């Protein structure tokens, strides 16, 4: 077993638009096993309705979900990507950044 | 489409 | 332009939470089409692409068929794996396989594939000649037997050289607008000033398709040391990218960001002004 710790990226289907109704993704990847908690934060508190693609994986076995879920883009609210995996201390919490 | 014959088993 | 069509299986014991997981995604090119998920309420085969929607009963009836097989085959299998490296049935475990074939830009046979895994490691494969295994261990060498033995190969290569080929160039047509297209990148440039001495200049590719691109940084029109973000996922078929490089403040003229996509007629320069 090579115990794969995930990566993640977070960030928008569009590009972020104040007003514009959007999608927030969180891109988790290269990790194994498969079992993988994820969840968008809006401001601290998680949100309710969040859907993700099916599983699947890369050619080296590992796996790779995208979590998504309708948000509206504004300042100065928050939001955040909080994944708790297996070969994680304690739960990884992104930031997002549309400023990237 | 999926293979259609059974897989073999390990 | 070559294509591709790739089943993807995962299957995960879970000791005290009930039967083993069975799940079966399938991809035409970088396109997911079907899914199956023993988890879920219809216990079928389930479109997971618009264009495959307009395949009849008879398609669906048969897909689902095939994946309950291939879902009881691997639900012996994971029993045998525990014996084969003598463990307790109390540890969580899983297997994946992946097969599927290659076309050419004629559309033809290019090459097919077999590969099976367990815990995350090589297990068991078919070489490419499609009439040989190659054994990951010592287990895997008592399957490369059995395998052997009931001749899977030739049923297999019989599959990835024919079937497989024929259905993909089906689907091919069937999805015309979808998966024969090349939608190519959107781009612009984003200065970030991060330090005082230091600024971040990130190159961006948004609602691109297929998932193939190349990003580069030059200096004075040379190669760069370089931040390169594995390829995402946009959700709506498009796939994200960006590359950044950290550069010195009042020097910032002297980068290009060049991006190459199937897409584009040429590759595009963008600079920072």
């Amino acid at each position: 077993m090579i115990q794969r710790t995930p990566k993640i990226q977070v960030y928008s289907r569009h590009p972020a638009e104040n007003g514009k109704s959007n999608f927030l993704n969180c891109y988790v990847s290269g990790f194994h096993p498969s079992d993988i908690e994820v969840d968008l934060l809006k401001n601290g508190e998680r949100i309710e309705k969040v859907e993700h693609s099916d599983l699947s994986f890369s050619k080296d076995w590992s796996f790779y979900l995208l979590y998504y879920t309708e948000f509206t883009p504004t300042e100065k609210d928050e939001y955040a990507c909080r994944v708790n995996h297996v070969t994680l201390s304690q739960p990884k919490i992104v930031k997002w950044d549309r400023d990237m | 489409t999926l293979a259609c014959f059974v897989l073999a088993a390990v | 332009g070559s294509h591709s069509m790739r089943y993807f299986f995962t299957s995960v014991s879970r000791p005290g939470r009930g039967e083993p997981r069975f799940i079966a995604v399938g991809y035409v090119d970088d396109t997911q089409f079907v899914r199956f998920d023993s988890d879920a309420a219809s216990q079928r085969m389930e479109p997971r692409a618009p264009w495959i929607e307009q395949e009849g009963p008879e398609y669906w009836d048969g897909e689902t068929r095939k994946v309950k097989a291939h879902s009881q085959t691997h639900r012996v299998d994971l029993g045998t794996l525990r014996g084969y490296y003598n463990q307790s049935e109390a540890g969580s475990h899983t297997v994946q396989r992946m097969y599927g074939c290659d076309v050419g830009s004629d559309w033809r046979f290019l090459r097919g594939y077999h590969q099976y895994a367990y815990d995350g490691k090589d297990y068991i494969a078919l070489k490419e000649d499609l009439r040989s295994w190659t054994a990951a261990d010592m287990a895997a060498q008592t399957t490369k037997h059995k395998w052997e033995a009931a001749h899977v190969a030739e049923q297999l290569r019989a599959y990835l050289e024919g079937t497989c080929v024929e259905w993909l160039r089906r689907y091919l047509e069937n999805g015309k607008e979808t998966l024969q297209r090349t939608d190519a990148p959107k781009t612009h440039m984003t200065h970030h000033a991060v330090s005082d001495h230091e600024a971040t200049l990130r190159c961006w590719a948004l609602s691109f398709y297929p998932a193939e691109i190349t990003l580069t940084w030059q200096r004075d029109g040379e190669d760069q040391t370089t931040e390169l973000v594995e390829t995402r996922p946009a959700g709506d078929g498009t796939f994200q990218k960006w590359a950044a490089v950290v550069v010195p403040s009042g020097q910032e003229q002297r980068y290009t960001c060049h991006v190459q996509h199937e897409g584009l007629p040429k590759p595009l320069t963008l600079r920072w002004e």
